[PDB]
């Protein structure tokens, strides 16, 4: 009884909300064509 | 809910319609990192 | 040489006193018929069954009214959304009883205003102007079509449409409050911010120009005569008004660019009235504003009142009293 | 087995989206290495058919 | 008798709108 | 104008035509949008109320045809401005409501009084009571009912 | 009417009128709403509680709940504006 | 008869002869200048300034 | 806790159908048992009256009243499709029902087009088709 | 009442046809730039 | 007719046909049975007339001027039931149920709007002989109820069974011993019942179809708004139609 | 500016004369009666149910 | 401040009183708004306003309906207000639960908490429950 749904949702937004700027951050370090 | 072979991924699916809003914000983040040029 | 080319040359001539244009071909016949019927229906028009219950509501000056109470009454509840012209009425007396001239005025109004808007485009094309004054005029056209056209559609009758008058306007606003809760709806909130903000930046821009005028007159004559028409010199020190507002709040909140300044004066109201006129539109289809009634409870479960509960008891007073005879069943579905 | 393969299908699409626009926005990374990446597309498409097979068998 | 005043105020207002549009002081350069 | 942006402003005029029309299908049409799926329409929930209290007071032995309304019109059954027998109230504006649970009670003239006095089927009573309580009247915080309804239901159509 | 006598016998005095009360007034009597109360309201003017037994279509059970409350039922002068809105007078809880 | 499903509100036959003689009476004016022109003359502009 | 909104499963003791629901599943300890005879007797009773509502069809086609034949098969007969689909359990019982429907949809398709024989022909294709349904199961 | 009705469809499609055949009259070329 | 029953609903609506009573064809006799009950009596008036003071050459005797109806197509009565009882000398009719009122409003010369409830409530018809004939002619009294049920609220908010009972925005009228008794008549709302006399006349019968129909003439009294004005005598004429069963 | 007395004296003597203006007074009786019980708890307005102006069937 | 004296509600026709555990009052609200509250919101009945959920109106029914055991009796077998005939065909019930899809999954404790909510709500809000819009 540890509320697996909310733990699942808050991690899965934080995976996806951090997978977007990581596309840009990996390009800024690489100095590619932004 | 989802079929029984897919009840596991019920948290991930709940996030999925939000993701098209995140492409609108991805443009501005990309314009910030390019320096708005 | 041809008769049509000599007519197209006249109707698109900017050398006329008033530019007619191709939109004036259906602006001027529409708005003169909306006008000439409005003046007659406001002055001399018999009472109108609005509730469909054969209780005729007087609205004209000859039947004992004034400027404030007199109004062109909307059409009947018996008609509702049906198109009711003069030729589908079997007499003019049957036409004027059932709310005839409300549909003749409104439908010739919305065609003439949507043609007055396209006429503002057309002359901007023939004068070399950049075109978009008519986009700024879309904001009252959105709001005129919201209370005369869209709200009678979603409510299913022109009788819920706005009465063409002054006291009829406040009958419209209060009944719209009880049935839809417009004040809690965030699109009336986004246009109160549009016209409070609009009247702010109007009187804030108009003061900083008038503050920084250059000496061109004496103290005996008027301030305004230091501007000769068509001159090429700038009539106010814009660096002066920038340094004033740059100290009145702080430095970085001031537009040094006068073009971006004169764009923000056009953005803020017009966006505020586009959003507001799509508040009436989404509340025409009974998607009402917020409802926080009985939202705060104690641990026992008793309802603790809020300001929305006091606002609710004002809405319940108008709801139980609007159209006090037209209802027969416990819920105002219309 | 469907819950194991779809979980393997999501983890690959995590691995692609982090790496594929990085492989394209770089001036040469896609031309220098795409036969590495073209396997991962062919693996990814192959999983969709395996899951569509295992769903029809199980129903 | 009362509404006669209201009508005179309305059409009297539309007169000065007519004169302001057509008999306006036309502005001139130079 | 044969240019790039001009073709884009040709589409945006036509897509707005389709935009209003799909937004007016969803309010009135109960054929492409069945009331069993999308809920009752604006017009349909106004007629389902007047039909429910028609059934309610018919069980009290009341002649509903001759039941004189408070305004002098029909309290239950009145006559449309084209001559048809319709429901009365503020629901007289939606007298064009053609719905699969009321069309069993039609005739040439309209609502057949003989068929109302005798043939009302209990699935129509279960339907008009369902479409009264789930009328398309809501709020942005998704509480149903009228604008002055208390916060207990969670429904916007 | 400004000054109408027998306002009390309509709904609230707990001694009801017959030919003027709403059908909601018979709700306070257990057993009569809706069936037995439906027949009383539907038919025409009554002169007494004895005329309640003259209703066409009464059972012994329908006369039973009238026999219980026959002290509380009483009949008055029918004023014709109250006699119309006896099924529905536009009052809803 | 209002709610009849008739084309353009044409109830009687007489209203057609009104419609046809309205579009055509201005069409014939329009063909007096823009009609009887070359239907085979092109341009690679965005906008044509051909003739009157 | 009393005002916790996103307590999906820690609140209640019984297992729910889904975290996004309030109701428990269709398993044990329910009060609705679909094997009961009064549910079967309700569905059987509408099948019996359907034939009785369908024999009144030619009386309106012998007359001129087409508005009464378009709705007689929707006024009472609305509850048919809910029952005859529910009574159809076995294999060949199921594909017997669409014989009855397609024969019934042509009665309504001919009543709107006002064809007198096509109603009377397809009515007899319906009484014979419900005869096939009721006699088997 | 069917005599008035005839008069309206004259007046509508008179001005609607002036609108329709106004913009077909080479209307983009009527600018202060050229011609 | 049966010709009206041929049509569907979508073909009748918007055409103004449901307002109009049927046309019976042919003439013969039909006999009312012992349990005979009248089924589909519809009444529709085709002309209206209000008794006024008419401007003749030199005289002002009361005459009927006609009037134009302004409520559109809502005047016809329909579905009126009732048993046909057989008295020995004369066949009688007493109506029981059906839509037996249709509120409407006509306009006079001068611009005066006179509403009136057109009704046949509690009708006791009596006609010569027993069987319905083309020479048959029955009529009798009907009771007109008031045009407004007593819970109607006037513009100030005053009704017979609800509302206030004083001029609600004139609070200084109820001062003194006299009170507001000068405007007493506009506070007391009185439900009014008057009488009306209809005279029907059968002239065309089917016996193979058991449906009759002919011309009537009805006179009644217009409304008063619960004692607000003097009501005026309203005459009307038209055609009816009935199914004798 | 509460009332036009020429509108109010006429609507009292003629119980058929209705404008939009007299329609706004009945909307204000609903505001003056329904909210004033909960508006002003210091004054202790205890209204009965039978004095509150309701319309027909609302 | 949900004291156990306030949670103590009457349970049988004789008059015994038992208490409701705090999950009964919480599931009792969620189930009532989801199932019953479409028409019985706040104690009034939308489709028949004469027959409410008032503690006065439940008591005047010909079987007395104030008890928890009397309310769950009504849910499985709804008679009329005078209790002569059944209206299970039109009111949602357990007996006629093939037509209503909303009541195919309800246990005994679920109706015990819904009827708990109908009984314990006049004790919390004395006049708001079934008082109409006057007492909103
Ligand atoms: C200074 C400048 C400001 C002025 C200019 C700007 C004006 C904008 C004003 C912003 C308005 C924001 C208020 C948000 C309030 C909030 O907390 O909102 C609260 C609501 C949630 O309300 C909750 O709603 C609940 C609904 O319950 C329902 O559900 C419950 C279960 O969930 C129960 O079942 C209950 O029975 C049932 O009723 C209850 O009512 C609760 O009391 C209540 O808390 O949020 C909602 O619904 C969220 C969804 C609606 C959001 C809509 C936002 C739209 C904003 C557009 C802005 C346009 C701006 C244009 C600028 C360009
Ligand atoms: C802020 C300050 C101002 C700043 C400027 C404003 C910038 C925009 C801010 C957006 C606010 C969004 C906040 C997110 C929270 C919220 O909203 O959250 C609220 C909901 C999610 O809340 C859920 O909302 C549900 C809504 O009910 C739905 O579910 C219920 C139970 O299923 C019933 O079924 C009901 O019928 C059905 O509507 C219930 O209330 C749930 O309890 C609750 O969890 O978000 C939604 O759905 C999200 C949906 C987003 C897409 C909405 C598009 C809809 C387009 C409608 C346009 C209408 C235009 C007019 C607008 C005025
Ligand atoms: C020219 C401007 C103009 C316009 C647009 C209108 C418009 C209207 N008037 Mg008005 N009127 C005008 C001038 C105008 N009026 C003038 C000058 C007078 C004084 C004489 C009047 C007097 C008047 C009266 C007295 C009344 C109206 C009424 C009306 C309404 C309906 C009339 C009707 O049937 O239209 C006829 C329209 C058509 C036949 C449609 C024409 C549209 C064409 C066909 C374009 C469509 C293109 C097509 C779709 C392309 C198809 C391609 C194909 C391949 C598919 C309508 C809003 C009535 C009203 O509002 O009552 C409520 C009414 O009673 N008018
Ligand atoms: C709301 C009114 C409105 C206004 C002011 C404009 C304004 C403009 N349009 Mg446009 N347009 C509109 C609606 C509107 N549009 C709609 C609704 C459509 C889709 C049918 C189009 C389709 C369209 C095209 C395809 C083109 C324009 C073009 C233009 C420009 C020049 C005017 C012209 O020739 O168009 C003529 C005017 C119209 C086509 C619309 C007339 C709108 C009338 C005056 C009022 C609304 C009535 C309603 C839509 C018609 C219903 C008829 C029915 C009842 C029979 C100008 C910016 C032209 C342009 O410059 O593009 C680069 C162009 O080629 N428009
Ligand atoms: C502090 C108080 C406050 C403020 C500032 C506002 C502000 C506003 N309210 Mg609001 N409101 C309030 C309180 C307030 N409200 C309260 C308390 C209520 C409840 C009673 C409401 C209920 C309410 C309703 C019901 C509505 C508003 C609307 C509006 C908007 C009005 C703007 C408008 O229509 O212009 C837009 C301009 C026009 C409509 C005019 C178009 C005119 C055309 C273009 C030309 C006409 C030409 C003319 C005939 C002749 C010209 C002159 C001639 C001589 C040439 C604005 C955002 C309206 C809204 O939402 O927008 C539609 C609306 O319908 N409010
Ligand atoms: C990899 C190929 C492939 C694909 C695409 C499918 C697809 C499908 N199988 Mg399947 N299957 C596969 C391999 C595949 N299977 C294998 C290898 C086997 C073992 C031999 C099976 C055995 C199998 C069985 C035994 C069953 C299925 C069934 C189904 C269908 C489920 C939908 C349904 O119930 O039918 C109803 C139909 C629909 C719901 C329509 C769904 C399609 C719509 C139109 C969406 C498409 C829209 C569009 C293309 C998307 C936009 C894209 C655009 C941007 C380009 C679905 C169409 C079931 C079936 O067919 O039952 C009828 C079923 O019982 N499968
Ligand atoms: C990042 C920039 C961007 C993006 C995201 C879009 C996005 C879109 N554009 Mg586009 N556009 C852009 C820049 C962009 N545009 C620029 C710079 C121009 C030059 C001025 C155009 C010119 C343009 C035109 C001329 C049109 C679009 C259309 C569209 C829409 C196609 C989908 C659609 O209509 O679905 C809705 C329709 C359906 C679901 C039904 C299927 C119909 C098919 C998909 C229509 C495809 C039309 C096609 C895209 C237009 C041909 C363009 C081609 C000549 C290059 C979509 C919203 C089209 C449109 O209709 O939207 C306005 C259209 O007519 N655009
Ligand atoms: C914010 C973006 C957004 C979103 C989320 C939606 C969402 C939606 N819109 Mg939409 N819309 C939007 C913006 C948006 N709209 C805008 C900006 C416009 C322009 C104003 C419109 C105009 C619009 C219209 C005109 C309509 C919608 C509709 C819809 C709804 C259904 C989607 C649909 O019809 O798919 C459409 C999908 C396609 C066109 C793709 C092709 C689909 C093919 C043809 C289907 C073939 C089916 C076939 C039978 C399958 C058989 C397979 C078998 C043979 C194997 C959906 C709620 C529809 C609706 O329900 O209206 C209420 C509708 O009619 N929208
Ligand atoms: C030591 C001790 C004792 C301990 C206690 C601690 C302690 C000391 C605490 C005290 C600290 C304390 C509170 C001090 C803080 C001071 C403070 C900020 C207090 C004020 C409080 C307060 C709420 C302030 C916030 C409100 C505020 C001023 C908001 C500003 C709003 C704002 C940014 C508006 C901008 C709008 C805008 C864009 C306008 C331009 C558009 C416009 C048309 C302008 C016209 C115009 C502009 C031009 O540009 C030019 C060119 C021209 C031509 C022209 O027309
Ligand atoms: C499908 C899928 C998937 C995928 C997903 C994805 C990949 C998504 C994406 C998404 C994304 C793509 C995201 C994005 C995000 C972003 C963000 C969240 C951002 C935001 C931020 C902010 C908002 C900020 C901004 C700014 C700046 C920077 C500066 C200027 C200003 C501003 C403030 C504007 C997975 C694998 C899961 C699996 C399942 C399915
Ligand atoms: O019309 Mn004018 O107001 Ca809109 O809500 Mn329903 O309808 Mn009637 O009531 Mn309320
Ligand atoms: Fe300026």
């Amino acid at each position: 009884m540890i509320n697996w749904q909310v733990i699942g949702q808050l991690m899965s937004t934080a995976v996806i909300m951090l997978a977007g700027p990581a596309v840009i951050v990996l390009l800024a370090l690489k100095k590619g064509n932004l | 809910r989802l079929p029984e072979a897919y009840v596991v991924f019920s948290p991930i699916v709940d996030v999925l319609p939000i993701i098209p809003v995140f492409f609108l914000l991805l443009a501005f983040v990309w314009q910030a990192a390019i320096g708005f040029r | 040489v041809s008769l049509w080319e000599r007519f197209c040359a006249w109707i698109t001539s900017t050398e006329n006193r008033l530019y007619i244009g191709w939109f004036g071909c259906l602006m001027f016949p529409t708005l003169l018929t909306a006008t000439s019927c409005f003046i007659i229906a406001f002055i001399a028009a018999p009472p109108v069954d609005i509730d469909g219950i054969r209780e005729p509501v007087a609205g004209s000056l000859l039947y004992g009214n004034n400027i404030i109470s007199g109004a062109v009454v909307p059409s009947s509840n018996a008609i509702g959304m049906h198109f009711y012209p003069i030729w589908e009425a079997a007499s003019i007396d049957e036409w004027l009883y059932n709310g005839g001239p409300y549909q003749l005025i409104v439908l010739h109004f919305l065609l003439g205003v949507s043609a007055y808007m396209g006429r503002e485009w057309e002359l901007s094309y023939r004068l070399g102007m950049r075109p978009w004054i008519f986009v700024a005029f879309s904001a009252p056209v959105a709001a005129a079509s919201a209370v005369f056209l869209v709200y009678p559609i979603g409510q299913g009758s022109f009788s819920d449409g706005m009465p063409l008058g002054i006291s009829g306007t406040f009958n419209f606003m209060l009944v719209f409050q009880a049935e839809h809760n417009i004040l809690m709806h965030p699109f009336h909130m986004a246009g109160v911010a549009g016209v409070f903000g609009g009247s702010l930046f109007s009187a804030m821009h108009g003061s900083l120009v008038t503050s920084s005028l250059i000496r061109e007159t004496t103290e005996n004559e008027s301030t305004n005569y230091g501007y000769k028409f068509g001159q090429e010199e700038e009539t106010y020190n814009i660096v002066a008004a920038h340094g004033y507002f740059g100290r009145l709040i702080f430095q970085y909140a001031s537009f040094n660019n006068s073009r971006a300044l004169h764009f923000f004066l056009a953005l803020w109201p017009v966006v505020g009235i586009w959003i507001t006129s799509m508040g009436i539109s989404t509340m025409a289809f009974n998607l009402n504003g917020f409802n926080f009634n009985q939202s705060v409870v104690d641990s026992q479960g008793r309802v603790i009142n809020t300001w929305a509960d006091i606002l609710n008891r004002a809405n319940l007073g108008i709801e139980v009293m609007h159209e006090r005879n037209a209802h027969n069943f416990p819920l105002d579905l219309a | 087995m469907i819950t194991l393969l779809v979980a393997l299908l999501v983890l690959i699409s995590l691995g692609l989206v982090v790496t594929v626009p990085v492989a394209l926005a770089t001036p040469g990374e896609w031309e220098i290495a795409k036969g590495k990446f073209n396997r991962f597309f062919q693996i990814w498409v192959f999983l969709v058919i395996v899951i569509a097979a295992a769903d029809g068998i199980s129903s | 008798m009362e509404a006669l005043v209201y009508t005179f105020l309305l059409i009297g207002t539309l007169m000065v709108i007519f004169f302001a549009v057509f008999f306006r002081e036309t502005p001139r350069i130079l | 104008v044969w240019s790039g942006e001009a073709y884009l402003s040709y589409s945006l005029a036509a897509i707005s035509l389709m935009g209003f029309t799909a937004a007016l299908y969803s309010w009135y049409n109960n054929t492409a949008y069945p009331s069993e799926l999308y809920g009752p329409t604006g017009p349909e929930a106004s007629q389902a109320q007047a039909f429910t209290f028609l059934v309610r007071d018919q069980r009290l032995g009341a002649n509903v045809s001759s039941a004189q309304g408070p305004t002098g019109l029909g309290k239950y059954l009145m006559r449309s401005p084209s001559g048809e027998i319709i429901f009365g109230g503020e629901t007289m504006r939606f007298w064009d409501l053609r719905a699969p649970w009321v069309e069993p009670l039609r005739g040439p003239n309209g609502l057949d009084i003989n068929k109302i006095k005798n043939d009302i089927q209990p699935w129509q009573e279960r339907r008009a009571a369902e479409y009264m309580t789930h009328a398309p009247l809501g709020s942005l915080n998704s509480v149903g009912g009228v604008a002055t309804e208390i916060n207990s239901v969670n429904y916007v159509s | 009417v400004i000054d109408y006598e027998n306002i009390g016998y309509l709904g609230g005095s707990s001694i009801v009128d017959i030919n003027n009360a709403n059908v909601r007034a018979y709700l306070k009597m257990p057993g009569m709403y809706p069936t037995v109360a439906g027949k009383i309201v539907s038919h025409g003017p009554y002169s007494g509680v004895a005329d309640l037994y003259k209703i066409p279509g009464l059972s012994s059970a329908e006369a039973d709940v009238i026999k219980k409350y026959e002290s509380r039922l009483t009949a008055k002068t029918p004023s014709p504006d109250y006699v119309i809105d006896r099924i529905n007078n536009g009052l809803y809880r | 008869t209002e709610g009849t499903n008739e084309w353009f509100g044409v109830d009687d036959l007489r209203l057609l002869a009104v419609l046809f003689l309205g579009h055509w009476a201005i069409l014939s004016l329009w063909l007096g200048s823009y009609g009887d022109s070359n239907e085979d003359e092109d341009f690679f502009g965005e906008i044509d300034y051909s003739a009157r | 806790s009393y005002s916790e909104g996103a307590a999906y499963g820690t609140d209640q003791a019984d297992k729910l159908y889904s975290p996004y629901s309030v109701y428990s599943p269709e398993g044990e300890k329910s009060l609705y048992k679909p094997d009961n005879a009064e549910y079967l007797a309700r569905k059987k009773a509408v099948l019996a009256e359907t034939k009785n509502r369908l024999q009144k069809i030619p009386a309106y086609v012998d007359k001129k009243e087409w508005f009464n034949v378009k709705d007689e098969l929707t006024r009472y007969m609305y509850e048919t499709r809910g029952a005859v689909r529910s009574l159809s359990s076995s294999v060949t019982q199921k594909e017997k029902a669409e014989v009855f429907f397609r024969a019934l949809e042509d009665t309504y398709g001919a009543a709107t087009l006002k064809k007198g024989d096509a109603v009377k022909a397809s009515n007899d294709k319906a009484i014979a088709a419900l005869d096939a349904f009721t006699a088997t199961l | 009442m069917l005599t008035l009705k005839i008069l309206v469809y004259t007046t509508v499609i008179f001005f609607v046809s002036l609108f329709i055949f106004g913009f077909l009259s080479s209307d983009p070329s009527r600018n202060p730039n050229r011609k | 007719k049966s010709q009206i029953n041929e049509l569907s609903y979508l073909q009748v609506k918007g055409t103004g046909l449901a307002n109009r009573c049927a046309e019976v064809v042919g003439e013969d006799s039909i006999k009312p049975k012992p349990g005979a009950k009248l089924v589909d009596m519809c009444i529709e008036p085709k002309a209206w007339a209000v008794e006024e003071e008419v401007g003749k050459a030199g005289k002002t005797e009361k005459k009927f001027v006609n009037s134009k109806v302004m409520t559109r197509q809502t005047y016809t009565l329909d579905a009126i039931e009732g048993p046909i009882t057989v008295d020995g000398g004369k066949i009688t009719f007493n109506e029981k149920e059906g839509i037996d009122y249709a509120a409407t409003t006509v306009q006079l010369p001068g611009g005066e709007r006179v509403p009136f409830l057109f009704t046949v409530k509690d009708l006791v018809a009596k006609g010569n002989g027993d069987t319905f004939k083309p020479g048959f002619q029955m009529g009798g009294d009907f009771n007109t109820p008031s045009y407004r049920t007593g819970l109607f609220l006037d513009p100030k908010g005053r009704g017979g069974t609800t509302g206030y009972d004083m001029a609600v925005a004139l609070p200084a009228l109820q001062l003194g011993e006299e009170g507001d008794a000068e405007l007493f008549g506009e506070n007391n709302k009185v439900f009014d019942i008057t009488q009306g006399r209809i005279e029907m006349e059968v002239n065309k019968v089917n016996a193979e179809d058991s449906e009759i129909g002919g011309v009537f003439v009805a006179t009644q009294l217009s409304d008063t708004d619960m004692g607000s004005k003097t009501p005026k005598k309203v005459l009307t004429k038209g055609i009816f139609y009935a199914k004798v069963d | 500016a509460y009332d036009f007395v020429s509108q109010e004296l006429r609507a009292a003597e003629d119980p058929e004369f209705e404008t939009f203006y007299t329609k706004n007074h009945l909307l204000d009786e609903g505001i003056r009666a329904w909210m004033a019980a909960q508006d002003q708890p210091h004054e202790n307005f205890v209204f009965p149910e039978e004095v509150l102006p309701r319309g027909n069937a609302l | 401040d949900l004291d156990e004296a306030t949670r103590t509600v009457v349970v049988d026709n004789a008059g015994n009183t038992t208490v409701l555990t705090p999950e009964q009052v919480k599931r009792g609200k969620r189930l009532f708004n989801a199932t019953c509250g479409a028409c019985h919101v706040g104690g009034i009945t939308k489709t028949n306003p004469n027959v409410g959920l008032d503690p006065e109106a439940l008591s005047l029914a010909t079987p007395r309906r104030d008890n928890i055991s009397a309310l769950v009796d009504y849910i499985k077998n709804p008679t009329t207000y005078d209790g002569l005939e059944s209206i299970a065909e039109v009111h949602p019930s357990i007996k006629s639960a093939d037509i209503y899809p909303r009541m195919r999954s309800l246990t005994d404790e679920d109706l015990y908490s819904i009827a708990g909510h109908i009984m314990l709500s006049p004790k919390i809000a004395s006049e708001k429950w079934g008082g109409g819009k006057i007492y909103y």
